């Protein structure tokens, strides 16, 4: 039987799994037609169901000799090629629809099921499916990779927002959210990781400042963490916890100071408030724009507040880096029976309105010296429906737990990232050319380029990987060789 | 009039050779001062494999940022 | 304690031992009531967080803060009596609505001696695998029928199977005669 | 009439 099988079936597979001039094999065409007609092959009485049955039995027979080999490998690579063609068609077709990510996930589910129905459950075919999806995402333009990554980040942020805010529709959406993550996770180890992580940071920031670090963010990360190359999001999460620890220590330090005062005074003799919490963020992990800063903190804030801030800065200095303060934050306010949940700038404006009964915008514009765009963003909720401020620029009171926070504005890709990538590419090309047939270990080359920059090591590695895929450079294995 | 019941403020802690052995970043290792390749870690610092091998054999944190050192295996 | 002695671990150990000892020297009915109250609190917080939208975040944060004291129950018979009520309430929570249950179990895991709560989630995963297998079986049967022949608008029903080892079901909740109280397509 | 769109049945094994 070993002789018979090695004689009859094996060259048949090695033949039917060979691309034509157009690149199509017989079995490739067969599987493609199966996938195309699967939707309409659900009628128990139809020709398409018979087609599906024929293809199914043929594949099961062809692989039934299995528990590498020569029967597995060829059929594997053919399955890979067909998934790659399908995914690439889809990605080219719909990269701008407002329903892209869900259709992507439906595709992954349907193709995985088709594979299981065809070839049974076996290990290597799932790996084939993954590699196919990957290769398809790589055969794309840079602008489109950018847009796709942005769409993924937006999808995650929008699902978490909806599930936390909403009620039962939420808990419905949330199990789906968990389902759909396994398609996303194919991104790891590719070039797209860096841009996806950059986009993810930018929404995780606002989400953490709008709500404390819930279970949701930690769970999503415990799923998809190994995708992020530099592990920035985990560091933001850990930062919130370190800050609570610092609050504990500050309390103790206050107690020690008071004890020293009591002792000195006791030897000489022997001779209704606003709660405030502080949060420190490392600038190696959060994207805090220089536009978002406070410069003359006493001038723009009330007295007792600034006293507390000065006290905490004193502690932070004595413990050891200076503290650059920002307008980012959230406050809870009381105005009548209702309670208000506003951001920092909103609280600033509403506290400035504690004395005067009408506000002219130019006064505040001169006072803050911040970007007027963010003040407009702050005022739009406040001047909107159920808005305790009425605009006429004239601000006056119009005369339930209100939540008035400027909603997220997703970054709309029109370009700077392309410039950065191209510049890094040419710099790395020059560096590789200068070293000639000696080249370098990759890490040494990263050091050289980073020095020449005056960006992250991961960004340079992403450029290196894209160049390697382009085939300009090759791998010798520690060192890399240009060609 | 309005009153403040709570609040949260934000600020940043605004402030490069092989700091651990202080030789030049691209230069060689002083302990052996030439077989140490540079090592990278998730925390985005570059140090000598010799330096790091020893130091880690002693202690198990990044000497520069107080995090558990993780040998960077991306892109590799 | 942190104010009186500074940050030290031995005093934390003393605090935990003191709470444990205080719990121990109590009559049985008091202990049973205490366990029931703990379980009811956990269930109420989780359910409120899932249904309540605007303040649910506050409830969940308070729950994560408050979980730490409940860990004192590990290493007592209170663990045995507390697992029971946690089982009863989690059954209803899982049937009616998740993903936060695993998060809670990740930190309250040690408290349960017989580990039944994790067994329930494992059972759910097994049921999903079983459904996939069932679909494949249907396709195979259709293929055999077509081979034999050629040799010459609907409700969506999902079925969940539970194990009796780690699932409390009262035999009063059974269904005995399906055709007596169900339509025909569902019965098929 | 009243139309079902999805059902989830529950069983034990004995």
């Amino acid at each position: 039987g070993k002789t018979c099988w090695e004689a009859l079936v094996s060259p048949l597979v090695q033949n039917i799994t060979s691309p034509d001039a157009e690149g199509v094999s017989a079995l490739g065409w067969l599987l493609d037609q199966y996938l195309e007609q699967r939707e309409t092959s659900r009628n128990p009485l139809s020709r398409a169901a018979s087609f599906a049955s024929r293809v199914r039995r043929l594949c099961h027979l062809l692989v039934h000799v299995e528990p590498p080999s020569s029967s597995l490998r060829n059929i594997t690579q053919c399955w890979l090629s067909v998934v790659q063609e399908q995914v690439s068609r889809f990605l080219a077709a719909a990269w701008r629809a407002p329903d892209f990510v869900p259709r992507y996930c439906k595709l992954y589910e349907h193709l995985q099921r088709a594979g299981s129905e065809l070839f049974g459950p076996r290990a290597a075919f799932m790996l084939a499916l993954r590699s196919g999806f990957s290769g398809a995402l790589l055969q794309q333009s840079f602008l489109t990779a950018a847009h796709m990554s942005e769409q993924f980040a937006r999808y995650i942020d929008q699902q978490i927002q909806g599930g936390l805010i909403g009620g039962a529709p939420g808990v419905e959406m949330l199990g789906q959210l968990q389902r759909h993550l396994e398609p996303i996770m194919v991104l790891s180890g590719l070039e797209l990781a860096t841009t996806f992580e950059h986009f993810y940071q930018h929404y995780m920031a606002d989400r953490l400042l709008s709500f404390g670090s819930s279970w949701l963010e930690g769970a999503v990360l415990e799923q998809i963490g190994l995708c992020f190359p530099n592990r920035l999001p985990q560091l933001m999460l850990q930062s919130l916890s370190t800050s609570e620890e610092l609050q504990r220590q500050f309390h103790l330090f206050q107690l020690q100071r008071l004890d020293k005062l009591f002792l000195e005074q006791e030897d000489e003799e022997e001779k209704p408030s606003p709660a405030i919490s502080i949060l420190v963020l490392s600038p190696r992990c959060w994207p805090v724009s220089p536009l978002c800063y406070l410069y003359h903190p006493r001038k723009c804030l009330p007295t007792e507040f600034c006293d507390a801030l000065d006290r905490f800065s004193s502690f932070y200095s004595q413990s050891q880096r200076r503290l650059q303060w920002t307008w980012l934050g959230r406050a809870e306010l009381q105005f009548g029976k209702q309670i208000l949940h506003v951001s920092t700038v909103q609280m600033w404006l509403l506290l400035k309105f504690n004395q005067t009964e009408e506000v002219s915008v130019e006064t505040l514009l001169k006072d803050s010296d911040l970007s007027p765009e963010l003040l407009l963003q702050a005022l739009v909720p406040l001047t909107s429906g159920n808005g305790p401020l009425t605009l006429h620029g004239v601000l006056r009171l119009h005369e339930e737990a209100l939540w008035l926070i400027p909603p997220q504005a997703y970054l709309n890709v029109e370009r700077t990232l392309e410039q950065k990538r191209n510049l890094l590419s040419c710099l790395l090309v020059r560096i590789l050319k200068a070293h000639g047939e000696k080249g370098l270990h990759i890490d040494q080359l990263v050091c050289l380029v980073l020095e020449a920059w005056q960006c992250t090591s991961t960004d340079v590695l992403s450029c290196i990987l894209h160049l390697l895929g382009q085939g300009y450079v090759k791998r010798r294995p520690q060192i890399l060789m240009y060609a | 009039r309005f009153e403040v019941k709570k609040w949260n403020a934000v600020a940043l802690w605004a402030w490069d050779n092989c700091a651990i052995c202080r030789n030049h970043i691209m230069d060689l290792c002083i302990e052996c001062q030439e077989e140490c390749t540079v090592a990278w870690g998730v925390c985005n610092h570059a140090f000598h494999f010799h330096c790091i091998s020893r130091w880690l054999k002693t202690r198990q944190v990044c000497p520069l940022d107080n995090r558990e050192w993780e040998f960077q295996k991306y892109g590799h």
